[PDB]
């Protein structure tokens, strides 16, 4: 009943760009903080970026300045623009929607996407 | 000693205490509008859950998803009787807490003008 669909993933060259899309159905989209997390094999799932119901964004330290998050409340869609991509950025990326306090934290989110592979080659 | 000045912005948690810092890194207190959701912060900055006095009347700031998929601590459009442990309240059509003497379903009640909690027994 509640679904978050990632797309826009896949393979890219380093220094190149990707635009991740997350499509939301089954909830009043305008009410949730929307976020992106990533898990690279070998590593723990880590916060990437988040956006408020009013469009105020915030980012993990290591993507700050390179990534830009945004939301289209009229299309139930949020976007992660990924620029200056690095081999460090290789991970499954997950969108999430949440009502919990601190954006930076997995437990602040109650709805999760399936995740999409982003591979970056040197 | 050793000290460094940092900056915190936005919705932040320290342990189990929730804060909101504005753009300029300044902690917020009392009845606060964050992008048009209303919240209540104690005199020590800590976000509160429960019924608190506002210019708009006594409001219920509630845990996430209490009503209409509301955000942690947001004021909600609650109506009817509310029990928050031993404290009882009654919310009007106007989504604020009743205060003073009122007749509800043919019985008379009194609610404290300073807290809105029912005075029983």
């Amino acid at each position: 009943q509640v679904q978050l669909v990632e797309s826009g993933g896949g393979l890219v060259q380093a220094g190149g760009s990707l635009r991740l899309s997350c499509a939301a159905s089954g909830l009043t989209f305008s009410r949730y903080v929307m976020g992106w997390f990533r898990q690279a094999p070998g590593k723990e799932r880590e916060f990437v970026a988040a956006i408020t119901w009013g469009g105020t964004p915030n980012y993990a330290d290591s993507v700050k300045g390179r990534f830009t998050i945004s939301r289209d409340n009229s299309k139930n869609t949020q976007y992660l623009q990924m620029n200056s991509l690095k081999p460090e950025d290789t991970a499954v990326y997950y969108c999430a929607a949440g009502l919990g306090w601190d954006s930076r934290y997995s437990q602040s989110y109650n709805y999760w996407g399936q995740g999409t592979q982003v591979t970056v080659s040197s | 000693h050793h000290h460094k000045g940092i900056m915190r912005t936005g919705l932040i948690s320290f342990e189990n205490n929730n804060y909101y810092f504005n753009e300029n890194g300044e902690m917020q207190f009392g009845y606060i509008n964050i992008e048009d959701k209303m919240f209540y912060f104690g005199e020590d900055g800590v976000m509160q859950i429960g019924v608190f006095n506002t210019p708009d009347g006594f409001k219920y700031f509630a845990h996430q998803n209490t009503l209409d998929e509301n955000f942690e601590g947001e004021s909600i459009n609650y109506t009817g009787w509310l029990d928050l442990d031993e404290k009882r309240y009654y919310f009007t059509d106007e989504y604020i807490a009743a205060t003073g003497s009122v007749i509800i379903d043919g019985e008379e009640y009194y609610f404290d003008p300073d807290t809105a909690q029912l005075v029983i027994s």
